[PDB]
């Protein structure tokens, strides 16, 4: 289920998710620490709650055609996490599962 | 800081009714949106349904008639009643305030919007074993 | 005619205009005019029908699509419907499945649906290239023959005028076909006309020429994709393919202000005519969806828009938002059996038009509603 | 030109199934497939010809 990307601390991350928007959408972005519950990071496709760098962004809700994606600029040993992914888009049916998330891999520990 | 603790049985057995609990601290039940989360080991995180006053709940289509939420103002706890567990429903359950906001795409007098769910505070969750 | 590709309303059949029409005074002519009774409406509706029907003859019927489609609503909402069917392709021996999508208002349930005309008659869909938009007519005199014209200011459409002259032709007239109000056409000069042929019967209309234009802005935001499918050799079917992006409602907007503006014209001088009554304006009563909405055509589509927001009020001593229906199949002039297929067009629609006057009735305090569908009374 | 505008009977060029069961103890009952007004669905009608 999981896909993988391995970036090394500095580079940029590109975690991408489910399948091509069909009309306006609100993509939320969870990070999940092995071993802890899941926490926010981006809402609303780019709007991200206090506690969360600048260096989280990702792609906007007006496209359509296109996969959600979230950039995570110079990645830190701390962003070694899954990310995971809840779609909410206006043609579909609400998604009461998030969808399969990426892991990244930080290099040089 | 809003903290959410949580215990269960641990060991519950198939064909049973499985109660969990939520102990809301910092904020009260009665104001907030709740939601139940589970997650299987090693597969992404399923959302249970969620719970509100003003008869504002909803559930997982696949757990219709498997899932009861409540909560309790008085006691100010938030809680889980999954009947009929099987061996799909060994998880790690997770109790998490939710907030909300709408999407507009359209005209709104012709309801041309959504309203989306996510969860801030997350607590530290409890692990379920169907045996 | 005379006038000045491939428009609906440009056949070529008359002849172009004069660069500097003349126009003559009489003096001390007085001319006796009724509207009413007037043929030049009888000449301009019959050439309209002949215009449009010639303009659909040489192309493709779609006769081969009345096959039961299986209609679904799998991929497009969380109005329209996604149909699959079986057609010929241009080898006699050979069909293929393929999609479509389709409005509701133009299937019907009987493998679940049929097209809503396939009962009736055959359905020719709109040559592609042939352009809707009006063009103006204007309409000479032969020889032997002279138009007048009335130039009385506050001129209602009967009686004597006291200004009368001599015109080589009219002005030119917009073919514009629309029901409940008039788009596009001549504002009044000094104040809002009633006119009417008998102002105190119920089965006589209302024409009420406004002296200031109120603009209606009509959309279409889904981007429908066009796609081409092969029925027959050299004959192609336009279908609608998949929309992207949102599905949204077609609909018009109207400044609130500058409606309530002209309904408190429109009353003041109705009052003029009525005695001082409360006066009421109602929705239609009911009926087709001709009668029943406001129909023009926007760029190309055909639109029904619901009226309700603005015929609702009583007068006594913001934007307006319009929702509108969409269809594919339509029966222009009230010609039953005559059925035509506007293909869809390709990306988003906008159109802007000014509603130059209003079609009413009155019902058995008064009661007015919009309507009427025939096509002379815009004429 | 009276004949002009309406039906052609092309469509009834078809075998006819033909009969004297129920007419006399001239007239045939024939018995043929036709289309409906959905081109890919047939049925069976019946009707009566002079011989
Ligand atoms: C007839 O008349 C009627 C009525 O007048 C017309 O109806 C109107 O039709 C239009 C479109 O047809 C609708 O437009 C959409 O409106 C929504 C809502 O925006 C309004 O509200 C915003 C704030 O409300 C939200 O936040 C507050 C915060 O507290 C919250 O309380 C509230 O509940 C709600 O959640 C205002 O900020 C916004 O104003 C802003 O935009 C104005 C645009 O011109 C600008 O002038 C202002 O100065 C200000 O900047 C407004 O008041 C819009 O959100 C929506 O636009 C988004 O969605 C479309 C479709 O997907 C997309 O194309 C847009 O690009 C945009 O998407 C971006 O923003 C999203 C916000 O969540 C974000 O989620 C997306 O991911 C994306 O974000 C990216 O770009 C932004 C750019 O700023 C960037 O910041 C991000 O970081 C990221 O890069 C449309 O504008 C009207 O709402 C509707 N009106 C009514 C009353 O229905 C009708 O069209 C007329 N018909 C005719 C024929 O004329
Ligand atoms: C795909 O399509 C589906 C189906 O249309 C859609 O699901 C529906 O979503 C809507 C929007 O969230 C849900 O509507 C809410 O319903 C609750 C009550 O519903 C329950 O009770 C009824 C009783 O018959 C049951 O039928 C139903 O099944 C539920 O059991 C309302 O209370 C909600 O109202 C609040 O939210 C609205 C906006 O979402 C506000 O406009 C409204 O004013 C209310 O908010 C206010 O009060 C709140 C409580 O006091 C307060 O917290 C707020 O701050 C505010 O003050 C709302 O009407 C609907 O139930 C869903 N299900 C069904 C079957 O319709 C999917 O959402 C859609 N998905 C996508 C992605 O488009
Ligand atoms: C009352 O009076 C009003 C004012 O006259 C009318 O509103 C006007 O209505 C007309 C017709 O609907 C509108 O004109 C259309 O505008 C479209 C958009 O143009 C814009 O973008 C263009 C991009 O290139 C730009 O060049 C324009 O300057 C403008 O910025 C046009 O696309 C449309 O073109 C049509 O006619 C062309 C003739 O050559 C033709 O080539 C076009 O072909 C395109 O579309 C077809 C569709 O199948 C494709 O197949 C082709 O490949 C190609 O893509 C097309 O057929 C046309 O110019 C006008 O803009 C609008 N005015 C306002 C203010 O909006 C009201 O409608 C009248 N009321 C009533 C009831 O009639
Ligand atoms: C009678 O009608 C004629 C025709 O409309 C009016 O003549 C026009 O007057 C305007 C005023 O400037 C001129 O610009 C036009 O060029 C004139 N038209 C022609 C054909 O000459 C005339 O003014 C009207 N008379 C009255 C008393 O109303
Ligand atoms: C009409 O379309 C529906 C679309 O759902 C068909 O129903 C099922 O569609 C799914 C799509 O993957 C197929 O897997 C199922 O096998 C279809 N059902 C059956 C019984 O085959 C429906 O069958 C279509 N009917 C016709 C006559 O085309
Ligand atoms: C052809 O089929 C159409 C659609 O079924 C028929 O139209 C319906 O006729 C009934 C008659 O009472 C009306 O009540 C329905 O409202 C009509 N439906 C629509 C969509 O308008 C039509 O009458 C049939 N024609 C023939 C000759 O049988
Ligand atoms: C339009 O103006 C004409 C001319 O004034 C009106 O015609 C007169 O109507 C009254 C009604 O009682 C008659 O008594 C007059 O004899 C009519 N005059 C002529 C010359 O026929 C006409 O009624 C007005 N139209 C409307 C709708 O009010
Ligand atoms: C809709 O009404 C507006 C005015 O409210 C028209 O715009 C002007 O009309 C005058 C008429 O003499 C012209 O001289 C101006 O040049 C027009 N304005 C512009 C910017 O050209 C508008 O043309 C009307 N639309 C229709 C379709 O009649
Ligand atoms: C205009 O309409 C009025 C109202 O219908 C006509 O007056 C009616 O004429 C009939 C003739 O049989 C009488 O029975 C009604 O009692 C009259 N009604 C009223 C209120 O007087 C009037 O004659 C029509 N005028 C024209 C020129 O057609
Ligand atoms: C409606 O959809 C079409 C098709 O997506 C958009 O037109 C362009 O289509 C080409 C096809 O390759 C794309 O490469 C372009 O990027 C599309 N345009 C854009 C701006 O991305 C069309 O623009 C859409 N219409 C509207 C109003 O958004
Ligand atoms: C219909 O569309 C027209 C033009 O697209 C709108 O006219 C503009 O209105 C704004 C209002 O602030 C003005 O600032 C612009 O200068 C106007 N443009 C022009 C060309 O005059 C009109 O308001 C729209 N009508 C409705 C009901 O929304
Ligand atoms: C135009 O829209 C209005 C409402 O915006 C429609 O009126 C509603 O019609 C339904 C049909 O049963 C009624 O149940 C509602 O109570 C009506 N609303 C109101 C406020 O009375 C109207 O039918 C639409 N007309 C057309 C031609 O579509
Ligand atoms: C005409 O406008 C009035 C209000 O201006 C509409 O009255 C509404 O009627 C509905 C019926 O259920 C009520 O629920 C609303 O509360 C009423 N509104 C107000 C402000 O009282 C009336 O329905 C409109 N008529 C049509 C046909 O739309
Ligand atoms: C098209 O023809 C095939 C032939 O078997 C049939 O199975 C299919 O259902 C037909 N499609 C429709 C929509 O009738
Ligand atoms: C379409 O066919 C199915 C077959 O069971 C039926 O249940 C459904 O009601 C039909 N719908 C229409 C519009 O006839
Ligand atoms: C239209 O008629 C009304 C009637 O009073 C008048 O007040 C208004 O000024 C007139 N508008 C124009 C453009 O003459
Ligand atoms: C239109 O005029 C009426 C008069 O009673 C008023 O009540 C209504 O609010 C006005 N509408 C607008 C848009 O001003
Ligand atoms: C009509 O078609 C059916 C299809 O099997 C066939 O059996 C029947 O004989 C045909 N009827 C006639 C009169 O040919």
């Amino acid at each position: 289920a999981p896909t993988f990307v391995s970036v090394a601390p500095g580079q940029t991350a590109r975690i991408t998710c489910g399948e091509e928007s069909l009309g306006s959408r609100s993509v939320i972005w969870y990070q999940q620490r092995p071993g802890q519950a899941p926490s926010l990071i981006i809402y609303n496709n780019n709007d991200r709650p206090s506690g969360i760098p600048d260096r989280f962004s990702g792609s906007p809700g007006s496209t359509f055609g296109t996969t959600a994606t979230l950039t995570i600029t110079s990645v830190e040993a701390g962003d070694e996490a899954d990310y995971y992914c809840h779609i909410w888009d206006s043609r579909r049916p609400t998604n009461w599962v998030f969808g399969e998330g990426t892991t990244l891999i930080v290099l040089s520990q | 800081q809003v903290h959410l603790q949580e215990s269960g049985p641990g060991l519950v057995k198939p064909s049973e009714t499985l109660s969990l609990t939520c102990n809301v601290s910092g904020t009260l039940v009665r104001d907030n949106y709740w939601s139940w989360i589970r997650q299987p080991l090693g597969k992404q995180p399923e959302w249970i349904g969620y719970v509100h006053d003003s008869g504002d709940t909803n559930y997982n289509p696949s757990l219709k008639s498997r899932v009861h939420l409540s909560l309790d103002k008085s006691k100010n706890l938030v809680s889980l009643r999954l009947t009929g567990v099987t061996a799909a429903d060994s998880a790690i359950y997770y109790c998490a305030t939710t907030k909300h906001g709408r999407r507009i795409y359209g005209v709104v007098a012709f309801k041309e919007w959504f309203t989306y769910f996510y969860m801030d505070v997350w607590g530290k969750g409890t692990s379920v074993t169907v045996s | 005619c005379a006038s000045d590709k491939r428009n609906v309303w440009a056949t070529h059949a008359c002849v172009p205009t004069d660069p500097n029409p003349q126009e003559i005074v009489l003096e001390n002519v007085t001319e006796n005019f009724n509207m009413w009774k007037n043929n030049m409406v009888e000449q301009m509706h019959t050439d309209i029908i002949s215009l449009w029907d010639q303009s659909l003859k040489p192309c493709v019927k779609l006769t081969p699509l009345c096959v039961t489609l299986n209609c679904t609503n799998v991929n497009v909402t969380n109005e329209i419907k996604n149909c699959s069917f079986n057609i010929t392709t241009e080898l006699r021996d050979k069909k293929k499945k393929v999609y479509a999508l389709f409005y509701r208002l133009d299937v019907v349930p009987i493998s679940n649906y049929r097209l809503i005309n396939c009962n009736t008659s055959a359905i020719t869909q709109a040559c592609p290239k042939v352009s809707f938009e009006p063009i103006p007519i204007h309409y000479c005199a032969p020889a032997g023959f002279a138009i007048l014209k009335c130039n009385d200011k506050k001129f209602n459409g009967t009686g004597p005028c006291k200004n009368v002259s001599t015109v080589q032709c009219t002005h030119g007239i917009k073919p514009v076909v629309s029901t409940q109000l008039l788009l596009n056409g001549s504002l009044a000069e000094e104040e809002i006309i009633i006119r009417s042929e008998n102002i105190t019967n119920n089965a006589k209309t209302i024409i009420v020429q406004l002296n200031e234009s109120v603009e209606i802005n009509c959309t279409r935001p889904n981007n429908n994709t066009r796609k081409s499918i092969r029925i027959g050799p050299g004959q192609w079917f336009y279908a609608t393919g998949d929309i992207i992006g949102d599905i949204r409602q077609a609909h018009c907007n109207i400044s609130g202000t500058k409606w309530n503006k002209t309904l408190q014209q429109v009353v003041k001088k109705l009052r003029e005519h009525f005695n001082n009554k409360t006066i009421i304006f109602n929705p239609s009563s009911g009926g087709d969806l001709e009668i029943t909405t406001h129909s023009f055509n926007c760029g190309g589509e055909f639109f029904y828009c619901n009226t309700s927001g603005l015929f609702n009020s009583t007068w006594i001593g913001d934007t307006i938002t319009l929702p509108c229906r969409i269809k594919q199949i339509i029966n222009m002039w009230q010609r039953v059996g005559q059925p035509m297929y506007a293909p869809p067009i390709q990306g988003k629609i906008r159109c802007v038009s000014n509603i130059t006057g209003l079609l009413l009735t009155r019902d058995g305090t008064e009661t007015f509603r919009p309507g009427g569908g025939d096509m002379r009374d815009n004429w």
